[PDB]
């Protein structure tokens, strides 16, 4: 896929995070956000689309614009400080391709 | 007794969401007594039933559904949701009160081209009166010139067919779909 | 009460046939609609997948590893075991056995892990 190497952002504005790939994966099929702090385990934080488990805050969301995965942050705070990773089948590749990671600064 | 559910989980062949095949169960005892023993492996999704009630209950009757669905899309088949699958091909009624189970299959619906003999219809005027089995193949218009059958700008077949090749997502995968729908049957 | 526990050898040398292995919990590979999953952690450079193995052993790969890469797993013994071979020093990484279904009770399709095991450093030299 595509995705920005990174992000910054005070702790509490709106913050913009991006990712693309191409129409066969991410243009057709739902899209996948991860959190992972460096050195320990990743965790789920939306699957499908704008839809979240237990154990995540409600104010990070996402859409599908075609080819675009936005996962959006407001209101930062201190423990986030994470890589932040967008998947999706691909139907040709016929697997999981993951984004390039984003680590937003606090 | 054993009134067949054997065949409506075993069937080789359904068919798609326009043409939701019934399954009138009646006069007859139905063994339950497996089909939860199975550690639900297919995913099972019961409204206002318990799954702990099957064998002590009775009903005036049980119709059995069946239709073949691609991954996303058993978010529709639940009372309360809405959207294309709902309004143009199965609608379901609010009160409606069974148990759904769904399962997939990526054995014997997809080849390495996916099978192109299951259904979607598009389009219709309106949107369904639930439980209304629609098998209407009519050249749907939306505009201000319905012609006869001349096709381009809305003039279409509104039953496009999916495809179900095994190397789609789980989202876009052929699930095997049965509601379970509900003067004799007890246990 | 999902729990993925995973574990195998992690001082290896370089270049022979790396086999691990994770045991999962909380659930079945009996069930269908499941998969689970496997990551590669390069430390300080990205995640990227591995394998699935789904119920009816349908096979997948990541289309980087065609041939290094193949995956069984064993339900009656309640383990996923991964198989791999021909292994480099930039795979030293920590290896992630992770549960991949499509249920959400409320029937949306998931297609992610969101349960994962903690991983094994697993080390090439
Ligand atoms: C579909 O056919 C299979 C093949 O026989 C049935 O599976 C067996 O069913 C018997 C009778 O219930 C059980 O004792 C076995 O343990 C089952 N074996 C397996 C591997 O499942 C299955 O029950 C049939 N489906 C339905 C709905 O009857």
């Amino acid at each position: 896929l595509t995705q920005p190497p990174s992000a910054s952002g005070t702790p509490g504005q709106r913050v913009t995070i991006s990712c693309s790939g191409s129409s066969s994966n991410i243009g057709r099929n739902t899209v996948n956000w991860y959190q992972h702090l460096p050195g320990t385990v990743p965790k789920l934080l939306i699957y499908h689309n704008n839809h979240r488990p237990s154990g995540v805050p409600g104010r990070f969301s996402g859409s599908k614009s075609g080819t675009s995965a936005s996962l959006a942050i407001s209101g930062l705070q201190s423990e986030d400080e994470a890589d932040y990773y967008c998947e999706t089948w691909d139907d040709s590749l016929s697997g999981v391709v993951f984004g390039a990671g984003t680590r937003l600064t606090v | 007794n054993l009134c067949p559910f054997d065949e409506v989980f075993n069937a080789t062949r359904f068919a798609s969401v326009y043409a939701w095949n019934r399954k009138r169960i009646s006069n007859c005892v139905a063994d339950y007594s497996v089909l939860y023993n199975l550690a639900p492996f297919f995913t099972f999704k019961c409204y206002g039933v318990s799954p702990t009630k099957l064998n002590d209950l009775c009903f005036t009757n049980v119709y059995a559904d069946s239709f073949v669905i691609r991954g996303d899309e058993v978010r529709q088949i639940a009372p309360g949701q809405t959207g294309n699958i709902a309004d143009y091909n199965y609608k379901l009624p609010d009160d409606f009160t069974g148990c759904v189970i769904a399962w997939n299959s990526n054995k014997l619906d997809s080849k390495v081209s996916g099978n192109y003999n299951y259904l979607y219809r598009l389009f219709r005027k309106s949107n369904l009166k639930p439980f209304e089995r629609d098998i209407s193949t009519e050249i749907y218009q939306a505009g201000n010139k319905p012609c006869n059958g001349v096709a381009g700008f809305n003039c279409y077949f509104p039953l496009r067919s999916y495809s179900f090749r095994p190397t789609y997502g789980v989202g876009h995968q052929p699930y095997r779909v049965v509601v379970l729908s509900f003067a004799t049957v007890c246990g | 009460q999902i729990t993925l526990k995973e574990s195998g050898p992690t001082l290896v040398k370089p270049k022979q046939t790396l086999t691990l292995t994770c045991t999962f919990s909380g659930f079945s590979l009996k069930k269908n609609g499941v998969g689970v999953g496997w990551i590669r952690q390069p430390p300080g450079k990205a995640l990227e997948w591995l394998a699935l193995i789904y119920w009816d052993d349908s096979k997948r790969y990541n289309p980087s590893l065609k041939t290094r890469l193949t995956i069984t797993g064993d339900t009656s013994k309640n383990q996923v075991v991964l198989t791999l071979t021909n292994v480099d020093p930039v795979d030293t990484a920590t290896y992630f056995c992770a549960h991949r279904p499509d249920l959400d009770s409320d029937l949306i399709v998931v297609d992610a892990f969101d349960m994962w095991g903690q991983g094994t450093m697993v080390t090439v030299s």
